[PDB]
């Protein structure tokens, strides 16, 4: 389930792995520290959906 | 694209920074013109310094560095702090250590809850050191922990004699340069930014008689003068003379 | 992998243990060098009394 | 009482006469080790620490060039030398007779 930790970690894990999927979702990280340097960076996990790994 | 960075000045309070007003906008590096090459040399160490770090750590060595700029009032020194900062992204902590409100373990606590990715900025530092009141302790001090990562530390006084050969040394103040009168560089520098376009032999014969009536003319007092001709550089050069 | 660990050293003020400033980075133990043996023998009986309770 | 589990204490002092042999005893003080001055072994793990890559022989002959010029010669110092000569191995080797 979603609650549960281990799925961002199955993400990561399933995008690095299967590194050719057609089918993905972003995550950006948008962090906007003290001064305002704006800090940020794409992450790409499975899109909903079925897959084949 | 559409975000326009900002330099946030930090205060010290009690024993806490601060927020000092709001957010200012970001002076442009190249208005604050130092020398020749001081400001890249500066700005080089500093690149250095902080696309570095591996280097520090895995030789441990705490992650410190600090600058000293001395030279007469008004050459531009807390200018170009300002410039470098929001050049780097960085914000910066002022702290007036002449000031007695502050003692050595405030002054301790201060430098080591510094925020991350600030630049702290210690003016006339030159005054205390003469003298809550303590010249030893604020060396004891600045050899304390080292902040979180990276602790810039820009320190700056009118002149050097009165501070000691101890503060320059690996571990504390590290490259030590003096900023003083313009140049005949600094002056055409300075007429070619402040009116933008005109002749450049024009500012080449502004620079030369400025020299020539005035030995030790400081940049503060050409702004100064500028100010009194703005949008006027034929008249400008005629009142070279007066001045 | 992604997470690098820090030291969080506690300060005292008054009779409570305090957070004093922000985590700092692990120092490399093999970058202190003490004598011929000394690391590893104070790190070998932190060692044996730590994981035998 | 002795915390929650596994109170490990650590106590340095610059020397062992002013304190009492009552402090060494178990339940106290358990292991005390003195670290001094640096060894031959010490300067040249050091030199090799510093400088990521150079010749072993050459840390030896640093090694003992600063074993013959100090005697109590502590790491602080080493480490302040070696900020001097910062990536400039060759330069520290001969500016070895200077300390
Ligand atoms: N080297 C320089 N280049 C451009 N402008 C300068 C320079 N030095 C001083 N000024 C101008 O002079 C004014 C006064 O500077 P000042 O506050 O006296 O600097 P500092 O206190 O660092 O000497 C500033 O508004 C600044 O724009």
């Amino acid at each position: 389930p979603a609650r549960d930790r281990s799925y961002a970690w199955l993400l990561s894990w399933l995008t690095r792995h299967s590194t050719r999927t057609q089918h993905l979702s972003v995550e950006t990280s948008y962090l906007q520290h003290e001064s305002g340097r704006i800090s940020t960076k794409f992450e790409f996990i499975p899109s909903p959906g079925n897959h084949f790994i | 694209q559409q975000e326009e960075g900002k330099t946030v000045m930090y205060t010290a309070v009690g024993s806490e920074w601060r927020t000092f007003g709001y957010p200012r906008r970001r002076r442009p590096l190249d208005s604050v013109v130092l020398q020749q090459g001081l400001a890249d040399r500066i700005v080089k160490d500093i690149r250095e310094f902080i696309d570095n770090p591996k280097w520090y750590i895995d030789r441990g060595i705490p992650y410190r560095r600090g600058y000293l700029l001395y030279g007469p009032p008004g050459c531009g020194k807390s200018s170009f702090i300002t410039a470098l900062a929001g050049e780097l992204e960085h914000s910066i902590c002022l702290l007036s250590l002449t000031d007695s409100s502050l003692s050595d373990d405030r002054l301790n606590h201060l430098l080591s809850v510094a925020p991350q990715q600030s630049l702290v900025l210690l003016e006339d530092v030159d005054a205390a050191f003469l003298s809550r009141l303590t010249f030893s302790g604020l060396l004891n001090a600045l050899d304390g922990v080292a902040s979180t990562e990276a602790r810039i530390v820009f320190m700056t006084t009118n002149y050097i004699d009165r501070l000691d050969p101890a503060l320059i040394r690996p571990g504390r103040v590290d490259l030590k340069e003096y900023v003083g009168y313009c140049s005949h560089w600094q002056l055409t520098q300075m007429f070619q930014r402040f009116y933008p376009g005109q002749a450049p032999s024009l500012a080449e014969n502004f620079a030369e008689h400025v020299l020539k009536a005035t030995s030790e003319i400081s940049p503060a007092q050409v702004q100064g003068y500028f100010m009194l001709y703005k949008n006027d550089p034929m008249g400008a050069v005629h009142n070279i003379e007066s001045l």
